[PDB]
């Protein structure tokens, strides 16, 4: 979920 | 998502007084690669962009103020100001930024202080506006407190009801006292009917109301 | 000093797009992402998406995905929101904020961008002095202002003597009239003694109607 989209994203 | 709950919704205290607020999410905030909450504080003074306060629950912001301290682990966060000042008075934000970012609903800070009723002022129209065909007729209540005040108008002595409107200010940052306008407005055929105009205010620092009036065209 | 300057206030039709930019100044602007959060009401904020300057790549909330564009020109250290299908439901500040990386706090905000969905046109304003007289005088302090009256949409900004003069203002929130246009007062409080060496000129912006009008207000 969104955590993990935010943790590839940064 | 991660939803954010602030309590309370809004405190009043005194300068020099401790005080705290509470920032619950619906899950842990705690980022497993770091170790760190993500939870950041932030100060919202009145007409003013969102300041950072807090990041990592506990970690101060370079040049915020050492009162402010933010605490707190798993899903329960505290922002405490040690010894509030008047430049204090603010909403302030918590903001979990593990997941999808959220914000708590802010919790607003008042500062109480001594009563202090208003300095009332009058204004008739502007010749200006007068030229136009409409008079608006301005009473204001400068730097009073509590905010609670009451407006009435009078024309020659005769309550006036459905034709004026008024607001109230943000607290002031140096002085936690408020102002409020109220606007009279009247056809110019309606204001040239009369000559005495009257604000009445009501206020606690005041025993009885107090009235500025002017006379038209004088 | 970093800052970030975002665009001013605008008034869009409902079904319109509206975009929005935010200058980064004091800092080179591929070194933070940057933020968009809305505000409604002057308190609720919610967020809708980050952009990476350098590459310019951007992750979204769900709520504003193919909603909202983010995009940046880096040669002029600018970044675009694009917002698409407005509702009134779209009205609101919103502020862009840096952020240095995935850990940290939004640690600056730009001053915000207010945008207003209506199908109300654009109206300006009339700006009449709210002149000191003797009803006017508290213990040898006198009162003057500048009524701003029939003005669409919010915001109005008033400032005195282009900005020289700050003590002593009170700006009011605006009222909504019947008609469905705002008024707002701006007020100061001067000594008595200097009403004839000391000139008060509000200056009065209403963006979205073009007006700029500065206004002399002198003792009736």
């Amino acid at each position: 979920s969104f955590k993990e989209e935010l943790d590839k994203y940064f | 998502n991660i939803m954010m709950t602030q309590s309370p919704s809004s405190l009043a205290v005194s300068a020099g007084e401790k005080v705290t607020m509470s920032c619950k999410s619906s899950q842990s905030v705690l980022h497993s690669s770091d170790q760190k909450n993500y939870l950041a504080w932030y100060q919202q003074k009145p007409g003013q962009s969102p300041k950072l306060l807090i990041y990592w629950a506990s970690t101060r912001e370079s040049g915020v103020p050492d009162r402010f301290t933010g605490s707190g682990s798993g899903t329960d966060f505290t922002l405490t100001i040690s010894s509030v000042q008047a430049e204090d008075l603010a909403v302030y934000f918590c903001h979990q930024y593990l997941s999808s970012y959220t914000f708590g609903g802010g919790t607003k800070l008042e500062i109480k202080r001594t009563v202090a009723a208003p300095s009332v002022f009058i204004f008739p129209p502007s010749d200006e506006q007068l030229k136009s065909g409409t008079a608006s007729v301005v009473c204001l209540l400068n730097n009073f407190y509590p905010r609670e005040a009451k407006v009435q108008w009078k024309v020659d002595n005769a309550l006036q009801s459905g034709n004026s409107q008024e607001s109230v200010t943000e607290q002031d940052s140096k002085d936690s006292t408020y102002s409020l306008s109220s606007t009279l407005t009247l056809s110019k055929a309606d204001y040239e009917k009369h000559k005495v105009y009257a604000c009445e205010v009501t206020h606690q620092g005041l025993s009885s109301p107090v009235t500025k009036s002017f006379n038209r065209g004088e | 000093e970093v800052q970030l300057q975002q665009s001013g206030p605008v008034l869009v039709k409902p079904g319109a797009s509206v975009r929005m930019s935010c200058k980064a100044s004091g800092y080179t602007i591929t070194d933070y992402y940057l933020n968009w959060v809305k505000q409604s009401h002057g308190k609720s904020l919610e967020w809708l998406g980050v952009l990476n300057p350098y590459s310019g790549g951007s992750l979204y909330s769900q709520t504003f995905k193919g909603k909202a564009t983010l995009t940046v020109d880096r040669s002029s250290s600018t970044a675009y929101l694009e917002l698409n299908s407005l509702t009134s439901e779209d009205s609101a500040v919103y502020y862009c904020a840096r952020q240095l990386g995935r850990g940290n706090g939004l640690d600056y905000w730009g001053q915000g961008t207010s945008v207003t969905v209506s199908s109300v046109s654009t109206k300006g304003p009339s700006v009449f002095p709210l002149a000191p007289s003797s009803k006017s005088t508290s213990g040898g302090t006198a009162a003057l202002g500048c009524l701003v009256k029939d003005y669409f949409p919010e915001p109005v900004t008033v400032s005195w003597n282009s900005g020289a003069l700050t003590s002593g203002v009170h700006t009011f929130p605006a009222v909504l009239q019947s008609s469905g246009l705002y008024s707002l007062s701006s007020v100061v409080t001067v000594p008595s003694s200097s009403l004839g060496t000391q000139t008060y000129i509000c200056n009065v912006n209403h963006k979205p109607s073009n007006t700029k009008v500065d206004k002399r207000v002198e003792p009736k």
